[PDB]
């Protein structure tokens, strides 16, 4: 680049000698007898003098790997006769040579001086990793190969994962790059990725390792960054067999977070529903179904089963996305003023124009601000209904501003907009906890006050929707769908509905069973 | 028209990058340490035949199960894995002993002729990894300065 | 009514969508999910032993590395002098071992390979190894099966077990079919 020159002959000497050192019998298995020796052989040549010079060896290093691996697939289709296992072999041999220095020289830094030149060295070498894997990447592009970034990034990992506090910085550095790194930024490193931000050594220190849960955020990004990207692909119907590939490995991961950390998924629900489109049906059940432990959920097919009466319909659930900044500061002071006073009378009629952040004609409406707006109504109400002297029922959810606002978004909104609406309410039909109530009996009062078949057709749809779909089915819905189809304003709906279009009780057939 | 078209360029492209990836998606090799002798192979195995091993393979108990020459193969052709482990504590817990310089498992046949704090001398079975077999040694010294 | 996709019709025009779609994601229906080869069951953590987002089985012993005590890094020093793998020399327990672990390798096949030349038989129904027992013919050898004493290897006790029995052919599996193809990641055809 802007290399003095020999440099690159000279780095590619010591490397070349490391890896043969490496897999000497004298290193010392850690390989610390080699490594005082290596050292002062690039203090003898100089590498080490300047922060430009160990920046620049680096990733001089970093690229010899790379042209290493390339020159090793080559080998591996211009003859079909060499094995893949021992070409795979000659990638390895020089990449975890390359990884035992890096880990070597961090540790080294960590113990001559402090923990903040070690995080700072670390978060040196990967920055220069990330920056020759954007270039090769951006420059080889359909001819990338994601095998020397893959191996050296878990390698390194897990050298220097085995105090506890020191660790976060570790992990930190890692979560900085693995976000760097994100599929919108490097798409044909997004198998690597997810086996990286999955790894079982990862997840581990990640999720149930680091105390007071302070990974938790951290792990939420890098799973909202995997939404974000799958988003366009999943929202456009039609996945490539590679897309397939990435969203069953979502699923599974997925899977694992839902038996082994549920309380994560809990707690970020709101979140990953925000970048999950609305016909994602079983990723989004994946979450909508995540519940604390030890809790035990009352069985939804209990023959009288009165819902009104389990302790936990008074708690509110934690909510660690916060929602209520997606409104614009106006728009929210606007609300406030409304729910307060039920003026401006104009607010409910400007209501849906406000969500209509159709800047586009594909967007249509603001998803986002349409969640935020349903559960800050529900929350608000939730407070206004204690703070009267009483428990969310059928009887004091009703004649409020705040159903007021629902009872207007159900009649005005179009069918778009009405979807995107009831799909916001659908979202808090969870576990047992005041939300699931609070929302269970707005979803059951709007269908019941209905004056347009539109309006039941579209909860039922909702409901339907999913319950029709694969296990898991959260609690709520369950709940909802049996009280519903009890009400004698469903029974005469269903009459008149199925009389017309007779398939449709077919769906209703498969709700006994496929369901939980 | 075409709803791929749906897509922004940047998604196209994005999306042209990931299907180049998966003509080389990463193998389950490129995630753990170099095996010189069993390397992965994945290859597609009839529905009928065992996809996955026996319940609880991994504990002490179960290599305990195993006869000493597949313990031995786990030992020498396994090296630095779990399996590996397993194979040394369930021969460690059937009477073997590791020589840290013949780097062999060696069994007591009788009770040792002499036991001083430097040595111990006896008959011993021991395994040769070179000739794949179990071997008898009378009047063997095992120096302590080769035994854990 | 509602015409639109946002409706009831909207609903099953997907679901019928299903049957004509040859890919392997139908976001309206789901999929089993129990079939994914995680133990959604499992009373245990399954984080430990997750190979991968691709994988079907969990993490065997041989994958995960250990940092095992330094004496036992034995290969560095005994390379050269250490005997080839020849499954020919080795025991039964030990195939069976190979056999048991390897699941979707070409081990577990070249396993199957020299049990199946030492006389040992696969039920595809009963899913076990079978063999003759010594000294003891089949009562009637016929067109579509034979009855008598067989010795089966049971993978719970780890032993060989006398059960007497009728085996039909048919239910018998033939010489193991080794993958030609050296460039195969089952990553790749996940679903």
């Amino acid at each position: 680049y802007d290399d003095p020159p020999g440099l690159r002959e000279k780095a590619e000497y010591l490397l070349r000698e490391w890896v043969n050192l490496y897999h000497s019998a004298a290193a010392g298995r850690d390989s610390t007898k080699a490594f005082s020796a290596f050292v002062g052989q690039m203090h003898q040549q100089g590498i080490l003098k300047t922060d430009d010079l160990i920046t620049r060896f680096f990733r001089l290093c970093t690229e010899m790997c790379v042209e290493i691996s390339y020159r090793a697939q080559a080998e591996q289709q211009h003859n079909p006769a060499a094995n893949p296992t021992m070409i795979r072999a000659k990638c390895y041999h020089n990449l975890d040579a390359f990884v035992r220095l890096i880990a070597l020289l961090v540790k080294h830094s960590g113990e001559a001086t402090n923990t903040v030149t070690k995080i700072n060295l670390l978060n040196k070498v990967l920055g220069i990793v990330v920056g020759v894997l954007l270039q090769d990447h951006d420059v080889r592009q359909s001819e990338f190969q994601q095998l020397p970034y893959h191996r050296i990034f878990i390698m390194l990992l897990l050298e220097l994962n085995a105090l506890e506090t020191i660790n976060f910085q570790t992990l930190t550095a890692f979560c900085n790059t693995f976000h760097i790194l994100r599929p919108t930024k490097a798409p044909g490193f997004v198998y690597a990725w997810l086996e990286l931000i999955s790894h079982r050594i990862f997840i581990a220190r990640m999720l149930a390792h680091t105390p007071q849960q302070k990974g938790w955020p951290m792990y939420a990004q890098l799973l909202i960054d995997l939404f974000k990207y799958l988003a366009p692909f999943l929202r456009n119907v039609e996945l490539t067999k590679p897309m397939q590939i990435l969203y069953k490995g979502t699923l599974r991961v997925l899977l694992v977070l839902l038996h082994d950390f549920p309380e994560f998924l809990c707690d970020y629900h709101y979140g990953f529903c925000d970048v999950i489109p609305p016909n994602c049906i079983q990723l989004r059940n994946l979450i909508l179904s995540a519940f604390p432990r030890n809790m035990r959920l009352p069985d939804p097919f209990t023959p009288n089963l009165k819902v009104d009466m389990l302790s936990e319909i008074n708690i509110a659930p934690r909510i660690l996305t916060n929602f209520t900044g997606v409104m614009p500061p106006q728009f929210k002071k606007d609300l406030d003023s409304y729910l307060k006073t039920r003026s401006p009378v104009t607010f409910l009629s400007d209501l849906r124009s406000n969500l209509q952040v159709s800047n586009e004609p594909g967007n249509r409406y603001n998803l986002q601000l349409i969640n935020a707006l349903v559960l800050y109504v529900g929350t608000q109400a939730i407070a206004h209904i204690h703070n009267k002297g009483s428990t969310p029922s059928m009887s004091t959810i009703t004649h409020s501003a705040h159903m007021d606002i629902f009872q207007n978004l159900a009649v005005d909104l179009d069918t778009e907009g009405r979807y995107l609406f009831l799909n916001a309410i659908a979202n808090q039909l969870r576990y047992p906890n005041s939300h699931t109530h609070y929302f269970s009996c707005t979803m059951l009062y709007l269908f019941a006050e209905a004056n347009t078949e539109a309006i039941q057709e579209q909860i039922t749809r909702v409901l339907l929707e999913r319950l029709i779909v694969n296990r898991p089915h959260p609690w709520g819905l369950l709940i909802t769908f049996i009280e519903l189809i009890k009400n004698p304003a469903f029974k005469f709906w269903n009459h008149e509905f199925v009389e017309e279009e007779p398939e449709i009780e077919k769906l209703f057939q498969s709700v006994a069973q496929c369901c939980m | 028209g075409p709803h791929m078209l749906e897509l922004t360029k940047e998604q196209l492209y994005q999306q042209a990058m990931e299907e180049a990836a998966w003509h080389h998606m990463p193998h389950p090799s490129d995630s753990e340490r170099i095996r010189q002798y069993l390397p992965r192979n994945p290859c597609p195995t009839p529905p009928y035949h065992h996809q996955m091993p026996p319940p609880h393979s991994d504990t002490v108990e179960f290599y305990q199960r195993l006869s000493t020459e597949t313990l031995f193969f786990i030992f020498y052709y396994l090296e630095g894995t779990k399996a590996q482990y397993l194979a040394a504590k369930a021969l460690k817990k059937q009477s073997w002993r590791f020589h840290t310089k013949y780097m062999m498992w060696f069994q007591r046949h009788e009770e040792p002729k002499t036991i001083t704090d430097e040595f111990e001398q006896g008959t011993y079975i021991y395994f040769d990894y070179e000739k794949w077999g179990q071997r008898k040694k009378e009047g063997f010294t095992f120096e302590y300065r080769y035994l854990e | 009514m509602v015409t639109d996709q946002f409706g009831m019709i909207g609903l099953l025009t997907f679901i019928r969508a299903a049957e004509t779609d040859p890919g392997m994601v139908h976001l309206a229906l789901g999929s089993d999910l129990t079939t994914l080869g995680l133990n959604l069951n499992s009373p245990e953590n399954l984080y430990p032993k997750f190979a991968s987002p691709w994988a079907s089985s969990p993490c065997r012993p041989q994958d995960i590395d250990f940092h095992v005590p330094s004496e036992y890094l034995t290969n560095i020093h005994i390379r050269d002098k250490l005997a080839a793998i020849k499954l020919g020399r080795y025991g039964e327990d030990l195939l069976f071992y190979l056999y048991y672990m390897n699941g979707g390798d070409v081990l577990q096949l070249l396993a199957a390979v020299e049990l199946f030349n030492r006389d040992w038989r696969y039920h595809k129904e009963e899913r076990v190894w079978i063999t003759r027992a010594p000294g003891m013919e089949p009562t009637m050898k016929t067109n579509t099966y034979e009855r008598g004493t067989y010795y089966f290897f049971d993978c719970l006790n780890w032993r060989k077990v006398a059960k007497e029995f009728h085996l039909e052919y048919d239910k018998l599996e033939e010489r193991p079919h080794l993958p030609s193809t050296f460039n195969y990641n089952p990553a790749q055809q996940a679903f």
